[PDB]
């Protein structure tokens, strides 16, 4: 820590500084970053922060992370700034030109995400998050809302930033912020972008370590949250999702799975018959790759997370004493499955 | 509880255990403890998931506790005498070792989400507080995690802090240092490079920024000039070409500014160069000189300054001259080629590539040089200049600087070899490797006809004079490559193909190319240039520089086509399928379909090589025959009731069925669907993947896809039910499991309800049930009726009229007489006045067959009269 930990936050300052770090938009900061008065000396403030982070740096902490006052101070200034896209959000939700106004404001939910970026790389700017309004930040409050209502990339950069959060937050703190995401899982959509999905299965693993979360289970098929949103993992469309990406999204959603597997705690459940579906489409994807019958690096990930598939798939099997009724219902693929399974005995090495 | 009392159990042992941790034979018994503890974790998960997960909060735990460990090591301030007896930190580190090695294992087992980055933060704080071995025994582990997590973003900055660390360790490394360092944990950080944008598109700026600062780490630093372990001074080089020639983004990155600064290190990566791993700099040369080509469309010269200065070594002497020196001067000569007017070319041409007489004037003083050189000196470096000249071939690609100098080039190559194969002519030779002899052989090769054509023949029967390993391999390719109107007429290759249809293996491979020359590809030649396009072959020797653009018989082909075998190694078919895997064929398609049945027989089945080869040979009666052949392995599979055997038909099968448009094909799926009707596993479900690759070939509609995928199709699958309904052999329940395998085909219809596509096929089931007639036909269509519980013998009625316009569509004559009377037995009392009454579309159905019903439909006219009371 120390001066290399200052250097961290100068490096998330230099990202802040570096036009623009934050993916689709030209410039960060700087003209980019700019009552408007007090929200221009925010941004002098913020200014004095990032000098501030250069100049000074268990399980909810994680690794260590650097902690500055000015980070802080600039995360309050990007609240400021974050106020003004919730702002737009606000008179959006109010409203029943303004395209322009929420690309102001999407810039500078760019700039919230490069924050959330800089949040991740500074503890002091995660704690201001934590404290809340007195819980979730108020701006944070204002942003789940703005969430709830591109756009779809910054929710999808918001999620990812609940996701750090939820990393840097204590489970406890975590908790508090668990069933955010179940009124989240029902803004997800599958029209709603698979890389934003992605970016919510990520979410759902932070949430997962979450007690809350943890609370909210599979069982009570579409009246529970996860029981919902696997059926629509199982139907996997991905229509966003393309090639290794549609791959990388089912690849999250098998280490959420492994991740509720490594949980002690973890039809009646919609995600059990979803489960079936899931394992019918991870044959699918094991189908493929028995017809590829691993040198690419995405073929040799798809073959690990074949592997991963198989054993979620031994897990499942485990999981349910009827496997043959799960199995009826995919049972068609299962006979690829199995052929495909020997194709995995076959790869394993 | 009890499993904990186990692990207690375990315990008790574990302070045993920690004496073994560290001893001096600890460490292979640690490997073997770290492995049995990756079972005892596969144990864990075997007990439970839940076991594991317990199992791995312990291991987290632990984790926790060796990274409190390296915290007080990064604090370097207080030390714990115990950390458990007696803890020692370099014997606990040690331990940590085997224990992370398990745990590398067990975290890609884990794939722990949002549990794992932090773990991989205090693996790279690890790695910080690692020193040496320990260090890169740490960092291999966390490469591997960073390969399972790509970056993570939590280690932020300290990951690319590691990097930089890295770039550090790079500037002074100790050679045993780097011995200790890992190439494949370096590699790992080169393939987390994208060769293109891909990932490194993906990675921050920020990490490329530190990534610029790892560029003015060695080469840039010069530390790289200093002496590097190879392994190592190659990873910089991958490095270099990972990122530096991948030039990935870099909009936020100085870029051009950055390029002078880059050109600048580049100047500094040169280093000593000629005074390998300067070869892959020179192809990032070459990729900058591409990415100064176009550029420069609406610097060279200071390379060509650089290869003067090496120049200058060699005009002094030519010892002086580095025999490195001279392989550098050589090196990227094919890239000046590329360079200027092949770059403008793929124009104006207004750069211009450094005159081949000036590399003709060295080269001359390199001849001059290898005669001046002592039978110790040369030799293998003779070799390299041997490579130089062949460097010096490429580099004249196309056109030779002169024929003179090609003759001179012709007798540099023929120093070794007497004869065979130049004013100093035989005394150059008398004054003068197997793999030299083939460079020699390929660049004989690579000169064609023009200047000394008689001695590129002489060439070719030097390469059929000797024939041994690499040059028989360059021999083959000589001999196609020795006249360009040779290659252009279709001639047996014989010499070694003749001597061995294989001509062994490094043959087989050229033979391969002489085979890719071969059938799609045009007989005759045009350019005749197998260089295409090479950019840099991964770590391989650049080694040799190297109808269509213009309907062949497989008889044309001859013993080539012969040649290949299931006998034959093969192991695939690769350059020898060629185009032709990318007509009144006749006796040349019958060779064809045995080539096709040897294919379709498949020695491996992984090579079956034969998918998407058989697609274009589909692409390209016979056929029919080769698909009966087919059909008899496919039976001859059966008979070998091997799983994989049965597997490679399927997959041919589907990859045929997707393979052709013609009803052939479809029948063949039809006897893929009496596959899928087989039990044992695979069957269905591959064929269920086969009709999908099929139907996808198809762009099918489905249901009316499938009815005219079915139709008579569908009738001879009916056929295939009517074989089971003919010997269903459990009572009523085996006519159910019958009607359930009926009813599995109605799921594969998948058409609304799978019985409501059952009872939409089932009127046309039932004229065809009439038309076999079977006795156990029509028990199974009572079966069929109950099962249905409609209409029943009522709706036989309705379909004794569609089932009487299948008798009129096919009639056995007397036997379908014979056959009526036995649907007459069923029928009882029949239609009688009642089918007078019908006929009408039943009638216009037999109509409907017309011509194809021929004098049967005046016939069916004939007999509707007698079913009244039309000759």
């Amino acid at each position: 820590w120390r001066q290399r930990s200052n250097t961290q936050g100068s490096i998330l300052i230099n990202l802040l500084l570096k036009q623009p770090l934050i993916p689709g938009s030209s410039l960060s900061l700087c003209h980019l970053l700019s009552s408007l008065s007090a929200l221009r000396e925010a941004q002098n403030l913020a200014f004095t922060g990032l000098n501030l982070v250069a100049r000074n740096e268990g399980g909810r902490r994680a690794f260590p992370l650097c902690q500055l006052p000015g980070a802080v101070h600039f995360l309050p200034l990007v609240q400021f700034f974050i106020g003004l896209h919730c702002q737009a959000l606000q008179d959006l939700a109010a409203a029943k030109p303004e395209d322009s106004v929420c690309i102001l404001e999407g810039f500078s939910v760019t700039a919230l995400s490069i924050l959330q970026h800089l949040v991740c790389h500074s503890g002091a700017v995660v704690s201001l998050l934590l404290s809340g309004v007195g819980g979730q930040h108020p701006l944070l409050k204002m942003l789940l809302h703005l969430l709830a209502f591109l756009q779809a990339s910054v929710l999808t950069q918001c999620l990812k930033v609940l996701v750090k959060l939820a990393e840097n937050t204590s489970c406890d703190f975590l908790p508090r912020f668990q069933c955010v995401f179940q009124v989240l899982p029902k803004c997800l959509s599958p029209e709603t972008p698979l890389p934003s999905v992605l970016l919510a299965v990520e979410l759902l693993s932070l949430l997962a370590d979450h007690d809350q979360l943890a609370p909210q289970l599979c069982s009570h098929s579409e009246g529970c949250l996860l029981l919902l949103l696997y059926m629509y993992i199982t139907s996997r469309p991905d229509r966003v999702a393309l090639e290794t990406q549609w791959l990388q999204l089912e690849q999250e959603v098998v280490w959420l799975l492994a991740k509720l597997g490594v949980q002690s705690p973890l039809s009646n459940c919609q995600c059990n018959v979803e489960v079936v579906r899931a394992l019918t489409v991870m044959l699918h994807r094991q189908w493929l790759t028995v017809r590829r019958a691993p040198r690419t690096d995405q073929q040799r990930r798809t073959v690990r997370c074949l592997r991963d598939t198989v054993l979620l798939l031994h897990g499942l099997s485990q999981k349910d004493k009827l496997f043959m009724m799960h199995c009826v219902e995919v049972l068609h693929q299962f006979d690829q499955v199995m052929p495909g399974v020997s194709m995995l005995i076959r790869g394993l090495p | 509880e009890a499993k904990g009392s186990c692990i207690e159990f375990s315990n008790w042992i574990i302070t045993r255990l920690l004496r073994i941790a560290a001893t001096p034979s600890c460490h292979l018994l640690h490997k073997k403890i770290c492995e049995v503890i990756c079972s005892l974790l596969f144990l864990f998960k075997s007990k439970s998931p839940a076991i594991f997960g317990v199992l791995t909060k312990e291991l987290l735990q632990l984790f926790e506790d060796l990274v409190y460990l390296h915290r007080r090591n990064v604090m370097g301030h207080a030390v714990e005498w115990p950390v458990v007896q007696l803890m020692s930190m370099q014997n606990l580190e040690f331990i940590e070792v085997t224990l992370l090695m398990v745990l590398t294992r067990i975290i890609a087992i884990v794939f722990f989400r949002r549990q794992e980055l932090l773990l991989w933060q205090i693996g790279c704080v690890l790695l910080e507080y690692g020193s040496p071995k320990i260090k890169s025994l740490a960092i291999s582990f966390l490469t591997e995690l960073f390969q399972l997590g790509g970056l993570p973003a939590q280690p932020a900055s300290t990951f690319f802090s590691s990097f930089l660390e890295l770039l550090k360790h790079l500037v002074e490394m100790d050679t045993d240092q780097l011995k200790l360092y890992e190439e494949p944990l370096s590699k790992l950080i080169k393939t987390l490079f994208p060769f293109e944008a891909e990932a490194y598109r993906n990675i921050e700026p920020v990490y490329l920024n530190m990534l610029l600062e790892k560029l003015c780490v060695m080469f840039e630093d010069g530390v790289l000039m200093r002496l590097k372990s190879d392994l190592l001074k190659a990873a910089l080089c991958h490095l270099l070409q990972y990122f530096l020639k991948f030039v990935p983004a870099g909009y936020e990155s100085a870029l051009q500014v950055r390029k002078v600064y880059v050109r600048n290190i580049c100047k500094a990566l040169l280093d000593v160069l000629g005074i390998y791993l300067l070869g892959p700099l020179y192809a990032a040369l070459k990729m900058e000189s591409m990415e100064i080509i176009e550029e420069i469309q609406c610097l060279w010269s200071a390379l060509k300054q650089k290869a003067e200065s090496l120049q200058i070594s060699l005009e002094y002497s030519g010892l002086k001259n580095p025999v490195i020196e001279m392989l550098e001067g050589i090196a990227v000569v094919l890239q000046l080629t590329a360079l200027c007017t092949v770059h403008c070319s793929h124009p104006s041409v207004v750069i211009t590539w450094m005159s081949l007489d000036f590399y003709t004037k060295v080269l001359k003083s390199c001849r001059s040089l290898l005669e001046s050189v002592q039978k110790l000196d040369l030799e293998a470096t003779i070799d390299k200049v041997v490579k130089i000249y062949d460097a010096l071939i490429y580099m004249q690609v196309n056109s030779s600087f002169e024929d003179h100098i090609l003759e001179d080039l012709c007798g540099m190559l023929s120093l070794p070899w007497i004869y065979s194969h130049t004013t100093f002519a035989a005394n150059l030779l008398t004054l003068s490797s197997p793999q030299a002899q083939s460079r020699c052989v390929f660049l004989l090769t690579l000169f064609p006809r023009r200047i000394f054509l008689e001695w590129r023949t002489a060439v070719y029967n030097w390469a059929l004079q000797s024939s041994h390993e690499v040059i028989r391999a360059s021999c083959v390719s000589g001999f196609f490559i020795l006249l360009q109107q040779q290659n252009s007429c279709n001639r047996v290759p014989k010499i070694l193909i003749d001597k061995v249809k294989d001509d062994s293996d490094i043959v087989k491979k050229e033979f391969a190319s002489i085979l890719g020359q071969l059938v799609c590809t045009l007989h005759g030649m045009f350019y005749l240039t197998s260089s295409l396009t090479e950019p840099f072959s991964e770590h391989g020797h650049v080694d040799l520089f190297c109808q269509h653009e213009c309907q062949l018989k497989a008889s044309v082909c001859k013993p080539f086509l012969f040649l290949l075998k299931k006998k034959i190694p093969s192991p695939v078919k690769l350059a020898f399928i060629d185009n032709l895997h990318h007509r009144e064929d006749e006796t040349d398609v019958k060779a064809v379909l045995g080539t096709l049945l040897n294919l379709m027989e498949d020695p491996d089945k992984d090579v079956r090589a034969f998918s998407g080869n058989i697609k274009h040979i589909l692409e390209s009666f016979i056929k029919e025959l080769f698909v009966l052949r087919m059909k008899e392995a496919y039976t001859h599979a059966q008979i070998s009731r091997n799983n994989e055997l049965k597997d490679t038909l399927i997959l041919t099968t589907g990859d045929i069925g997707r393979a052709a448009k013609g009803d052939l094909v479809p029948f063949a799926l039809l006897h893929l669907l009496h596959c899928l009707l087989s039990k044992s596993a695979s069957v269905s479900g591959a064929a269920y993947t086969e009709i999908r690759a099929l139907v996808a070939a198809k762009s099918v509609k489905l249901q009316s896809f499938f009815s005219q995928y079915k139709k008579p199709i569908c009738q001879f699958l009916v056929e295939s039910l009517h074989s089971s309904q003919m010997t269903a052999l459990d009572v009523a329940h085996q006519r159910e499991m019958a009607l359930n395998t009926l009813s599995e085909i109605a799921n594969v219809f998948d058409f609304p309800d799978l019985n409501r596509f059952l009872t939409r096929t089932l009127q046309v089931l039932l004229p065809d049930l009439a038309a076999k007639a079977s006795p156990a036909a029509s028990a199974l269509i009572r079966t069929l009726g109950k099962q249905l519980n409609v209409n029943r013998r009522e709706i036989l009625i309705n379909n004794f009229k569609y089932i009487f316009s299948h008798l009129v569509c096919s009639c056995s004559k007397d036997e379908l007489e014979r056959a009526l009377h036995y649907l007459k037995n069923e029928t009882e009392i029949e239609l009688g006045s009642l089918l007078r009454q019908d006929f009408q579309g039943l009638h216009n159905e037999l109509l409907l067959r017309i011509g194809e019903h021929y004098q049967q439909v005046f016939n069916g006219l004939s007999i509707l009269a007698s079913f009244a009371s039309i000759i």
